[PDB]
RNA sequence: GUAAUCGCA
DNA sequence: ACAACTGCGATTAC
DNA sequence: TTGT
C-alpha cells in the first residue's frame, strides 16, 4: 500500500474485534456502523462515513459490521434497521449513542464533538 | 468483477493490454530465444529468463515531453557466459535496451510525441466452409484452413466425390495422397471416416500447420474434435475430419460458415503488437551478438556479457515502430472528447488487413453479430467507410481475442442473477429481449409478447422463454453517439454527422455547462484525462494557481497545474481551481477544472438563445445569423498557440550562428530580437516580422519570419540544447505566439443534433428579433433543414433548455426514454414548460395553443411576425474549422524546381489548381484564351510570366506566348531520355515550309 | 396488387355461389373471384358497391 | 420573414386513423403467430401475410 | 432403397407407427388444401 | 521534396 | 498485363 | 477485391 494508495478508509471488522475494542482502552472516540449491501439507504450512509472518516484522520476510529455476517451480535446490540450508527466515547462512564436512520453529517460532527 | 454494475473506464482497454504484455508476453518472447552458439569451441552465452526485472524511467513524463525524450523502462536481464578457454561461466546482468510505458490514459510518449495504438481487427484461424455455385451444374463447395501466419489449405468437391486440395496452382491435388503422406496407411483412414464409400470411391509446411490456441480451438469446435487445447498443430485427424465434413455439405449434413461474423474474428490490441515488436529486437539482438562473438574471435579477447549486447536493437526497434507503423498514430487533443474517442477505434485496414480498395462491400456492413459490441453509427467517411469503427461502451476484450458483451440472465436460479460477458458467438444461441415488462391482458405476466433476438434473427415470443436481457442504456453505442440528446427523434443517418462533428469542437476561453445532457459527460470529463484527480486523501492546506498542496496522513503531495500549454492541434490547455482550501477530497475526486469542462462535465460550447425562422435570405441554405452580443461579451472566444521552430544545423563547412545584429534588414523589424537572436517574451508580433536571426555562415539570413495569418502575444520560447544522440546535436528554438479569435462571419457553428452552419451576418441586438420578455435572439437558424435532415430532437433540446434557463435546472437523460411509456419526450418538455411559465409568470413559455412556440416581434419595424416560431437555447459548439486558417491569397511568388509550376499549399503561399474538370467546363464555355493563359503564363511559361509583370506595371498589353510551356519541355526530355522524339514541326499555309518550334 | 378497403362500417352482402372457395398466400382462407360481382355494404344510411 | 414560417413538436400532425390499423394490423400478428404455434400456417405464409 | 423396405426398417429399428393425428378443422383444411 | 495518417465538403 | 472521384488542408516521418 |  505505499506505492498505491487505498480508495476506501473504514475497515469491516468481526464481532470479536468490536468486543475486545470495547472491553479494551480508547483515547480516541470509537464509531460502529451496522451496514448490509442489500439495504439501499446504507449506499449512501457509507459515503459519509468515508467522508467522516477522512475529516477525522486519525482522532477517531470508525469501523463497519456487516449484519448478514453476525446478525446474533446485531440483534444483542438492540439494531432495529439497518442505518444503524453507534457512538462509543472514549472514556468508560460515559453513555453511548445511538442513532438510526440516515443522519446528516453535521449531526454526526456535532455528536462526536459534544456528547462523545 | 468490474464494469458489470457500472460504466467501464473508456481507457481501461489499453490498460489491461499492457499489463497483460508486461504480465506475460516479455516472458514468452525471452523465452524462445536461441541459445548463441557459433563456433568450433562453442562459446555460448545464455540469458537466465527467470532473472527478468523491469526499472523504473530515469525520468519523468514532464521531462519527456519537455526535451523531447521517450518515456520508457529499462530491462535488465542477468546472463551468463562460458568462455572455451576458462571452462566457467560468468554471471552479470546487461542492458538490453528500453521498453516504452503506457500512461493511465492509454497514451505513450516517444521523442516527446503522443501517441496511441489503434486496434485492429483480424480474421481468426480456423475451418471456414465456403461455398461457391457453379456457371453451369451442382453448386461447388470449398473448406478454407486459415493459420496465423496466414496458410490457405484449401479444399474442393466437384460434381462427383473429388475432395480436391487447391494448395497446389495446378487443377488438383488427390486429398489420399496427402492423407498418405501425413501417415495414414489408407485402412484406419477409411476406418475413421464417416461415409467411408465416398472415399473409397475415389480412385510451407510449418506456416500452414501453425495453427494458433485460437485456432485449435476454433478447429475443435467447427469439427468435433477431441484435441487437447495444448496440441496446437494442423493434425491430420483434422484434415480428415475436414474431408469428411466437406463431403457431408454434398448431401446436405452441413452449415456453411458466415465470414462476417465477429466469432470469427480476432482483435489485435497493443499486447499483441509490443509482442511481435519485442520479438523483432530479439532477433536482431541474436544477430548482433553472433556478429559480436565472431569479431571477439577476430579479436582474440573473451569478453564480459556486456561487452557482446548494445542498447540499439531494442530502442531502434520501438522508435520505428510508433514512427511509422500504420496502427500508430498522433493522439488528437483538439477537446478531451478526441483523447478519449481516440483509444476506441477498431480498424479493419492495416498491416495484414484488408485495404481500402481491397475490402469487399459485405466487408463494410453491420452483422447482427456487432450488437452491442460494435458502433453501428460511427465509421470514417470517404474511401474507407465502413472499414474504421469505434468500439461499444460497454464492452470487453476477451481471453479468446474476441469483443464481449454484458447481458443480464433473467432466468430462475440460485443468485436469480447475472451480468455476463457473453462472447459473439454465445449470445446467438440464446433469446435476448430488449423490451420492458410493464403489460398485462388479465393473464399471468410471463404469458406476454415481446420482440427478442434469436439465431440472427427477430422474432416475439413469450417471456417464458427469454433466456437474456440487455438493460443497459449505453451499451449499443459508443461515447461519440451517446452525447447526443434525444437521439431516438433523430435520424441514424445524420448521427454519424454529429458525432463527427462533436470531435472538432474548440475549447474556449471560459466554459458552460449544458442544461440538456445525456449523462455521459461526468464519465467523459473523467476519462479524459485533462482533470485533476487526488491520488490520496487529506486536505488541502495551501492554493496556488501554479500547484496546488494536499497534506493527508502526516505527508504532503503536490499536483502541477497546466496554465496556458498547447495541444497538437494548436489549441489552449489550461486548468482551474475547483476546490477551495480547507476542505477534505477523497481519493478519486476532482481538485481542479481543465480546458473545456467545468464542474466536472464536458463543455465543448455555450447555450445562447435560438429562433428558427427565416430572416432575410441570411439563413439560406444553412447559413446563421448572429448577434454582436456574442461578440463583445467573449461567449465564442477561444485561444489558439501555433509554434514555429528552426534547428540551428551546424553544416560541415561552417555551423549556424545566431546574431541579432543582420545586416540587408529594415529597422522596422528586428525591434523584438534581444541580444541574442531570439524574440522577446510578451511581445506582439505581426506578418513579416523576425523571430529567430540567424547569421548562418557556411554571410546569410536563415532566419524564422511570420507568416500570413500569425498576428499573437509571444508567450514563451525554449532554448533546447539536443543530446543523446551519441555526437553533438543542433540547438532548437521553440517560439509559440497566442492567437485570441472571436466569432466571426465565416466560422462554423454546430449543434449536437447534427446541425452545422457558417455565421452570415453580425446583427446589432437592436435590429435582432426580441421576444415578449424583450430580450433579443443570439442566432437565428432556417426552420427547413428539420423536414431535410429529419432532425427532431433538436426542437425538444431548444425547449427543454428555454425552461432550464427560467427554471435553474439541468437535465441529464438517457437516450430512449420512450421505454417506459409513448411520447415520454414530448410529456417532459411540455411539462417543464409549463412549470417554467408558471413559476417566472412569463404566460409566453407555454402557449396552450401552439405548445413550444411563441410570436415574437421584429427589431427594425417593430411589427409582430404573422406565425409563431420555436423558441429555445440548445447547445451550439464552435468548429476548429475557422475562416482565418482557410483564408489564402497568391501573386506571384514562389516555383517548383523541377515542374515550375507554382506551389502547393497554404503555408507555402500557392496558388490553386485547375484541373481536367474545369479544364472541360472552360472548354465548354469556349475560352480558348483564358484557358491559354492559365495553362501557360500563370502557371509555367517563365519568360511570359517574367514579361507579365513588367507589362502590367507599365501598362501595356500582354502579347499571346507562342513557345512551348515548361510542362511541355519537360516531357520532350523525358521522352528523349526514353529515346522516343517529340517535334512540333509547325507548317506554314503560304509557302509550303516547315518550322521546327524548339 | 391494390386492396380494397370498406368505405365505412357495416356488413357485407354478397352472393357466395358465384366465388370459388381458395386458400390466399397468406395461409387464411378466402373465395376467389373470376366474374364481376357486386357487393354491398350496408351502412346506418347507405349502400356501397 | 414577414411571415416566419417554423416547425415545431405539435406541428408534426399524423393521420387520425393511425392508431386503429397499427392495432388491428397488430391483433392480426398475434392471431397468426397462435395460429402458427398450433400448426395451422407455416413459416413461409407468416412471413409473407406480416 | 424401396419405399417398402425403408417402412419396415424403420418400423423395426426407430419405432416408427401410423398414429392416429386427431386434427382440428384449421388443420385438416390446412393439409388438405395446401 | 516525397511518403504515412486523419480530416474537409 | 491494365484501371478503379475530385481537389483542399493539417500533422509526423524520412 | 473486382473485373477486364
Ligand atoms: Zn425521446
Amino acid at each position: 500500500g505505499k506505492y498505491v494508495r487505498e480508495d476506501y478508509l473504514v475497515k469491516k471488522v468481526s464481532a470479536k474485534d468490536i468486543q475486545e475494542l470495547i472491553k479494551g482502552e480508547r483515547n480516541v472516540p470509537l464509531i460502529i456502523d451496522f451496514y448490509a449491501t442489500w439495504c439501499g439507504p446504507c449506499i449512501l450512509m457509507a459515503q459519509e462515513l468515508e467522508m467522516l472518516a477522512v475529516e477525522y484522520e486519525s482522532n477517531a476510529l470508525i469501523v463497519k459490521v456487516d449484519t448478514d455476517d453476525e446478525y446474533e451480535f446485531a440483534r444483542d446490540m438492540q439494531v432495529r434497521g439497518l442505518p444503524t450508527l453507534y457512538f462509543i466515547s472514549p472514556d468508560p462512564n460515559k453513555d453511548a449513542i445511538r442513532t438510526e436512520g440516515l443522519i446528516p453529517i453535521q449531526m454526526m460532527r456535532d455528536i462526536i464533538n459534544n456528547d462523545l | 468483477n468490474e464494469g458489470i454494475s457500472t460504466i467501464p473506464g473508456f481507457n481501461q482497454i489499453q490498460f489491461e493490454g499492457f499489463c497483460r504484455f508486461i504480465d506475460q508476453g516479455l516472458t514468452e518472447e525471452l523465452y524462445k530465444f536461441p541459445k548463441i552458439e557459433d563456433t568450433d569451441q562453442e562459446i555460448e552465452f545464455q540469458l537466465f529468463v527467470e532473472t527478468y526485472q523491469l526499472v523504473e524511467p530515469l525520468i519523468k513524463e514532464r521531462d519527456a515531453v519537455y526535451e523531447s525524450l521517450t518515456y520508457s523502462s529499462e530491462l535488465y536481464v542477468s546472463a551468463g557466459l562460458i568462455w572455451k578457454n576458462s571452462r566457467d561461466m560468468q554471471e552479470q546482468t546487461i542492458f538490453i535496451g528500453n521498453i516504452p510505458l503506457m500512461n493511465s490514459l492509454g497514451t505513450s510518449i516517444v521523442n516527446g510525441i503522443y501517441r496511441i495504438v489503434i486496434n485492429q481487427i483480424l480474421q481468426s484461424p480456423g475451418i471456414y466452409y465456403r461455398s461457391e455455385l457453379d456457371h453451369n451444374g451442382i453448386s461447388v463447395y470449398t473448406g478454407t484452413i486459415i493459420s496465423d501466419w496466414g496458410g490457405r489449405s484449401e479444399l474442393e468437391i466437384d460434381r462427383k466425390a473429388r475432395i480436391w486440395a487447391r494448395v497446389s496452382r495446378k487443377q488438383k491435388i488427390s486429398i489420399l495422397v496427402l492423407s498418405s503422406a501425413m501417415g495414414l496407411n489408407l485402412r484406419e483412414i477409411l476406418e475413421n471416416v464417416c461415409y467411408p464409400e465416398i472415399f473409397l470411391s475415389f480412385l510451407f509446411f510449418q506456416q500452414r500447420c501453425e495453427l494458433g490456441r485460437i485456432g485449435r480451438r476454433n478447429m475443435n469446435r467447427r469439427l468435433n474434435l477431441d484435441i487437447p487445447q495444448n496440441n496446437t498443430f494442423l493434425l491430420p485427424r483434422d484434415i480428415l475430419a475436414a474431408a469428411d465434413h466437406l463431403i457431408g455439405l454434398k448431401f446436405g449434413m452441413g452449415a456453411l460458415d458466415d465470414m462476417n461474423h465477429l466469432k470469427n474474428k480476432r482483435i489485435r490490441s497493443v499486447a499483441d503488437l509490443l509482442q511481435d515488436q519485442f520479438g523483432l529486437a530479439l532477433v536482431r539482438l541474436e544477430n548482433v551478438v553472433r556478429g559480436t562473438i565472431c569479431g571477439a574471435i577476430r579479436h582474440k579477447l573473451i569478453p564480459t556479457p556486456q561487452n557482446l549486447v548494445t542498447s540499439t536493437p531494442l530502442t531502434t526497434t520501438y522508435e520505428s515502430f510508433f514512427g511509422l507503423h500504420p496502427l500508430s498514430q498522433v493522439l488528437d487533443r483538439t477537446n478531451p472528447l478526441t483523447q478519449i474517442v481516440h483509444g476506441r477505434k477498431l480498424s479493419y485496414l492495416g498491416p495484414g488487413g484488408l485495404t481500402g480498395r481491397t475490402a469487399s462491400f459485405r466487408i463494410r456492413d453491420i452483422h447482427p453479430s456487432h450488437y452491442g459490441r460494435i458502433c453501428p453509427i460511427d465509421t470514417s467517411e470517404g474511401i474507407n467507410v465502413g472499414l474504421i469503427g469505434s468500439l461499444a461502451i460497454h464492452a470487453r476484450i476477451g481471453h479468446w481475442g474476441s469483443l464481449e458483451s454484458p447481458f443480464y440472465e433473467i432466468s430462475e436460479r440460485s443468485t436469480g442473477v447475472r451480468m455476463l460477458y457473453l462472447s459473439p458467438g454465445r449470445d446467438e444461441y440464446y433469446m435476448v429481449a430488449a423490451g420492458n415488462s410493464l403489460a398485462l391482458n388479465q393473464d399471468i405476466q410471463e404469458e406476454q409478447v415481446v420482440p427478442a433476438r434469436y439465431r440472427q434473427e427477430f422474432l416475439t415470443i413469450a417471456w417464458e422463454q427469454v433466456h437474456l436481457r440487455s438493460i443497459f442504456p449505453f451499451q449499443y453505442f459508443s461515447i461519440g453517439a451517446s452525447l447526443i440528446p434525444f437521439i431516438e427523434h433523430n435520424d441514424a443517418n445524420r448521427a454519424l454527422m454529429s458525432s463527427n462533428m462533436q470531435r472538432q469542437a474548440v475549447p474556449l476561453s471560459r466554459s458552460e455547462k449544458c442544461i440538456v445532457g445525456t449523462g455521459l459527460e461526468r464519465q467523459a470529463a473523467l476519462d479524459s484525462g485533462a482533470l485533476a484527480i487526488a491520488e490520496r486523501e487529506g486536505r488541502v492546506v495551501y492554493t496556488n494557481t501554479d500547484k496546488i498542496l494536499l497534506a493527508g496522513n502526516g505527508d504532503i503531495l503536490s499536483i502541477p497545474l497546466v496554465i496556458y500549454q498547447r495541444s497538437n492541434k494548436n489549441t489552449c490547455m489550461h486548468q482551474k481551481l475547483q476546490v477551495p482550501r480547507g476542505k477534505c477530497i477523497k481519493k478519486g475526486q476532482i481538485l481542479a477544472d481543465g480546458a473545456a469542462t467545468v464542474g466536472g462535465e464536458l463543455a465543448l460550447g455555450k447555450n445562447v438563445l435560438v429562433a428558427y425562422m427565416p430572416w432575410e435570405g441570411y439563413n439560406s441554405e444553412d447559413a446563421v445569423l448572429i448577434s454582436e452580443r456574442l461578440v463583445y461579451e467573449d461567449i465564442y472566444t477561444s485561444f489558439h498557440i501555433r509554434k514555429y521552430e528552426i534547428q540551428t544545423h551546424v553544416t560541415s563547412q561552417g555551423p549556424e550562428k545566431v546574431t541579432n545584429e543582420i545586416p540587408h534588414l529594415e529597422a522596422h523589424l528586428l525591434r523584438n530580437l534581444d541580444k541574442n537572436g531570439i524574440v522577446m517574451l510578451g511581445s506582439w508580433v505581426e506578418t513579416g516580422d523576425i523571430l529567430v536571426g540567424k547569421l548562418t555562415p557556411q554571410s546569410k539570413e536563415t532566419c524564422l519570419k511570420l507568416p500570413i495569418g500569425g498576428r499573437g502575444r509571444v508567450i514563451d520560447v525554449r532554448w533546447i540544447q539536443k543530446r543523446g544522440g551519441s555526437s553533438y546535436n543542433p540547438e532548437t528554438i521553440r517560439v509559440y505566439i497566442l492567437q485570441k479569435r472571436e466569432i466571426k462571419v465565416g466560422d462554423k457553428v454546430a449543434g449536437r443534433h447534427g446541425n452545422k452552419g457558417i455565421i452570415s451576418k453580425i446583427l446589432p441586438r437592436q435590429d435582432m428579433p426580441y421576444l415578449q420578455d424583450g430580450r433579443s435572439v443570439d442566432m437565428v437558424f432556417n426552420p427547413l433543414g428539420v423536414p431535410s435532415r429529419m432532425n427532431v430532437g433538436q426542437i425538444f433540446e431548444c425547449s427543454l433548455g428555454l425552461a432550464g434557463s427560467l427554471l435553474d435546472r439541468h437535465y441529464r437523460i438517457a437516450p430512449f426514454d420512450e421505454r417506459y411509456e409513448q411520447e415520454a419526450s414530448r410529456k417532459l418538455v411540455f411539462s417543464e414548460l409549463y412549470e417554467a411559465s408558471k413559476q417566472t409568470a412569463n404566460p409566453w413559455v407555454f402557449e396552450p395553443e401552439y405548445p413550444g412556440k411563441s410570436r415574437i416581434f421584429d427589431g427594425r419595424t417593430g411589427n409582430p411576425f404573422e406565425q409563431p416560431v420555436i423558441i429555445g437555447k440548445p447547445y451550439i459548439l464552435k468548429l476548429i474549422h475557422q475562416v482565418d486558417d482557410k483564408i489564402h491569397g497568391r501573386s506571384s511568388g514562389h516555383y517548383a524546381l523541377v515542374t515550375q509550376q507554382p506551389l502547393r499549399g497554404r503555408a507555402k503561399q500557392g496558388g490553386q489548381r485547375v484541373g481536367e474538370m474545369e479544364v472541360w467546363a472552360l472548354e465548354g464555355f469556349g475560352v480558348a484564351h483564358i484557358l491559354q493563359e492559365m495553362l501557360t503564363y500563370k502557371s509555367d511559361h517563365i519568360r511570359a510570366r517574367q514579361e507579365v509583370l513588367g507589362t502590367t506595371i507599365i501598362g501595356g498589353t500582354i502579347p499571346n506566348p507562342e513557345d512551348a510551356p515548361e510542362s511541355f519541355r519537360l516531357l520532350v526530355r523525358e521522352l528523349r531520355s526514353l529515346a522516343l522524339e517529340l517535334n512540333h514541326f509547325l507548317v506554314s499555309e503560304k509557302n509550303f515550309q516547315i518550322n521546327r518550334k524548339e | 396488387a391494390e386492396h380494397v378497403r370498406a368505405p365505412s362500417n357495416g356488413k357485407i352482402k354478397f352472393n357466395e355461389d358465384l366465388v370459388h372457395p381458395t386458400r390466399t398466400r397468406h395461409g387464411h382462407p378466402a373465395f376467389l373471384c373470376s366474374i364481376d360481382l357486386y357487393v354491398t355494404i350496408e351502412s346506418e344510411d347507405i349502400l356501397h358497391n | 420573414t414577414a411571415t416566419s414560417i417554423s416547425l415545431g413538436i405539435d406541428d408534426l400532425l399524423t393521420i387520425p386513423s393511425k392508431g386503429w390499423l397499427v392495432q388491428d394490423a397488430e391483433q392480426q400478428s398475434l392471431i397468426l403467430e397462435k395460429h402458427h404455434h398450433y400448426g395451422n400456417v407455416h413459416a413461409v405464409e407468416k412471413l409473407r401475410q406480416s | 432403397e424401396s419405399e417398402e423396405e425403408a417402412r419396415r426398417k424403420n418400423w423395426v429399428d426407430r419405432g416408427w407407427a401410423p398414429w392416429e393425428e386427431i386434427l382440428s378443422p384449421e388443420a385438416n383444411f390446412a393439409r388438405k388444401s395446401l
